[PDB]
RNA sequence: AUCCGUAACUUCGGGAUAAGGAUUGGCUCUAAGGGCUGGCAGCCGACUUAGAACUGGUGCGGACCAGGGGAAUCCGACUGU
RNA sequence: CGCCGUUCCGAAGGGACGGGCGAUGGCCUCCGUUGCCCUCAGCCGAUCGAAAGGGAGUCGGGUUCAGAUCCCCGAAUCCGGAGUGGCGGAGAUGGGCGCCGCGAGGCGUCCAGUGCGGUAACGCGACCGAUCCCGGAGAAGCCGGCGGGAGCCCCGGGGAGAGUUCUCUUUUCUUUGUGAAGGGCAGGGCGCCCUGGAAUGGGUUCGCCCCGAGAGAGGGGCCCGUGCCUUGGAAAGCGUCGCGGUUCCGGCGGCGUCCGGUGAGCUCUCGCUGGCCCUUGAAAAUCCGGGGGAGAGGGUGUAAAUCUCGCGCCGGGCCGUA
């Protein structure tokens, strides 16, 4: 059945974004009126953190460690699905289709998606999600 | 040469160290500002006879201004 | 209308290098300008690049084939014979 | 009618001695020496048979003093790969990850049996 | 150049402008062949083809340009040197 | 005497980001330079070889007895250099918490900040990054057809001067501009994107040819724009009429330099598509993009490293040129 949900981790295919991952956020498969094709609301990452080893010193590490990330809508034929799932859980109230009418508030959203990405990389979890596709 | 369309940029113009002259030229339909920097010829074209005039009292001073007939 | 009676694309040489060696060439002359059925794609659309060389337009993939035929006859058995070889080697 | 000569030495009509009509302000025609047509550069796929686009198409040395902005396009590989096959190399590239894990799973499964 | 007509032989491609006829000026007309705008109306237009009358002391591809042809025999296939 | 040989029997590198030790200096602060060491390093062939091949970048007007794309006037451009290489812009000025106020905003703290827009093609003025790797350009034959743009020719009118005028001829002749570079827009091309899903198959060219590997139909994007407008630039040039002067003055003034049509036309050029090959139609200098991410940059500021953005500063030697 359906399998474009939230929380499901996809690449980016086509744009400035291109092979990069993100996670679905929200999902419209139906579209609206200013978007008649099936669209999801995706944040992703748009620059990984760099590797980090024991040889490090702590400063370096966090240095390293930063997430440069994005909000996007996309349309469904320029994601291509994964099998990953990632749930971190991005506040919807930031984390939405208006954030695109100023950049106020996508600033705000792409501040909260780097907040959360930081967080979850450190603990260990969601390796493949961190990991720069090599293409 | 480059083509300035507001009395604000062509003052701006006027100003630097590198510009040399002004020369206005008078013609039919409208009074021409060319101040000569030292890339470009850049010109001021004005249609309205009185803002030539008040543009043309308002010019920097040290500036060699030049009539052309 | 039909316009020769059978010299047919050969009609090209007029009357010289005798009729034999025009039937001959006849049959090269056709072949080495036939457009295949390509293998990859479907769009019959494969052509003759060079003597050997035969690519398609729709997918862009060259091959390597026969002088005017795109696959020979002498290939396609050594491609079989190579098939079950093959197979007898690693059972 | 009025004819022309050429304004160099160079007497033939070879590659680098092209040149158009031009009327000037003495109300004259006048040889001017064209330059040479640039080519947009070939997708380094080698498949796609047509060039990129966002790039301008001017000859190799005036390539320096453009900006880079007009060499290139905002994406991966922009400017030297076509659009069409950076996708592919994407999916490729990761489905093709994506098996290795499968047969690896099944070579420990199949041996965690074995 | 237009129109008609064209044999032996042939490797069926040719032979072929085969061979052989008629016509051709000037002038006055007729018909057909299109575009733009709002089965029609209006306004634009660029050279062609065909047909007819009239006409000159039968002269008209009026200068220039511009293949003579046919039936055979020997040699070499041809183009090329 | 020499010859063969040109990568082949050769310890064929005198280089580099970075790091470490000293010696010196200067806007002695801290940054340079230098010597040694460490580390890294394919190019694998010295050199020569084209005034028609490759190869950044100059055009208009005037001027001589004889030279001018070289002189003068005007307007540009490439390359190299400056970090005492200057200014602006970008990087970059955000958010949370806590106090002041009615607010505008202000203080103290804790966090971020190697730019951003579009579904996409891709766009925006920049928009860090080495060894290393991948690619592009330079760089590709002949012939046909068709189309676009120019110059020229032709047609209809307006001007200005000239010819003919015994008759006729609103007649015949001449002439009736705008450079490079920048900006804007036509036009041409796209094997570029998005929606969508097509047989009663449709679209389409002179020919072709195209489609479920996505046609028609809509809406976009990119490339070339040598065409037109504009800055140049009317001040110049030209035509004509008329005045001066030393009269060997870039002398001075009036008017004009206008409006349309057409073409298998010729010449050039750009582009699309095709045919021919047992023929497949250079190389290199040189320039550029991409992949990677070793590194560097500042701790919230007079912000830093950095910048292929806009200005500004300095220079371009030699030989040929009648
Ligand atoms: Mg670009
Ligand atoms: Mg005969
Ligand atoms: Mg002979
Ligand atoms: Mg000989
Ligand atoms: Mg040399
Ligand atoms: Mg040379
Ligand atoms: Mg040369
Ligand atoms: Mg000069
Ligand atoms: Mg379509
Ligand atoms: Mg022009
Ligand atoms: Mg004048
Ligand atoms: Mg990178
Ligand atoms: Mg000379
Ligand atoms: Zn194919
Ligand atoms: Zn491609």
């Amino acid at each position: 059945g359906k399998f474009m949900k939230p929380g499901k981790v996809v690449l980016v295919l086509a744009g400035r974004y291109s092979g990069r991952k993100a996670v679905i956020v929200k999902n419209i498969d139906d579209g609206t009126s200013d978007r008649p094709y099936s669209h999801a609301l995706v944040a992703g990452i748009d620059r990984y953190p760099r590797k980090v080893t024991a040889a490090m010193g702590k400063k370096k590490i966090a240095k390293r460690s930063k997430i440069k990330s994005f909000v996007k809508v996309y349309n469904y034929n320029h994601l291509m699905p994964t099998r990953y799932s990632v749930d971190i859980p991005l506040d919807k109230t930031v984390v939405n289709k208006d954030v695109f009418r100023d950049p106020a508030l996508k600033r705000k959203a792409r501040r909260e998606a780097k907040v959360k990405f930081e967080e979850r990389y450190k603990t260990g979890k969601n390796k493949w999600f961190f990991q720069k596709l090599r293409f | 040469p480059r083509k300035i369309e507001e009395i604000k940029d062509f003052l701006l113009t006027a100003r630097r160290k590198d510009a040399k002259s002004v020369k206005i030229k008078k013609n039919k339909d409208n009074v021409k500002f060319k101040v000569r920097c030292s890339r470009y010829l850049y010109t001021l074209v004005i249609t309205d006879k009185e803002k030539a005039e008040k543009l043309k009292q308002s010019l920097p001073p040290g500036l060699a201004v030049k009539e052309l007939k | 209308a039909k316009r020769t009676k059978k010299v047919g694309i050969v009609g090209k040489y007029g009357t010289r290098y005798g009729a034999s060696l025009r039937k001959m060439v006849k049959k090269i002359e056709i072949s080495q300008h036939a457009k295949y059925t390509c293998s990859f794609c479907g769009k019959t659309k494969m052509k003759r690049r060079a003597v050997g060389i035969w690519h398609c337009g729709s997918c862009m993939k060259t091959v390597a084939g026969g002088a005017w035929t795109y696959n020979t006859t002498s290939a396609v058995t050594v491609k079989s014979a190579i098939r079950r070889l093959k197979e007898l080697k690693d059972q | 009618v009025q004819r022309l000569t050429y304004r160099r030495r160079l007497s033939y009509n070879t590659a680098s001695n092209k040149t158009r009509l031009s009327r000037t302000p003495g109300n004259r025609i006048v040889y001017l020496y064209t330059k040479k047509v640039g080519k947009a550069p070939k997708s380094a796929c080698g498949v796609c048979p047509g060039r990129l686009r966002g790039v301008r198409a001017v000859r190799p040395k005036v390539l320096m003093r453009l900006s880079k902005t007009k060499k290139h396009v905002s994406r991966a590989y922009g400017g030297s790969m076509c659009a069409k096959c950076v996708r592919d190399r994407i999916k490729r590239a990761f489905l093709i990850e994506e098996q290795k894990i499968v047969v690896k799973v099944l070579k420990a499964q199949a041996q965690s049996q074995k």
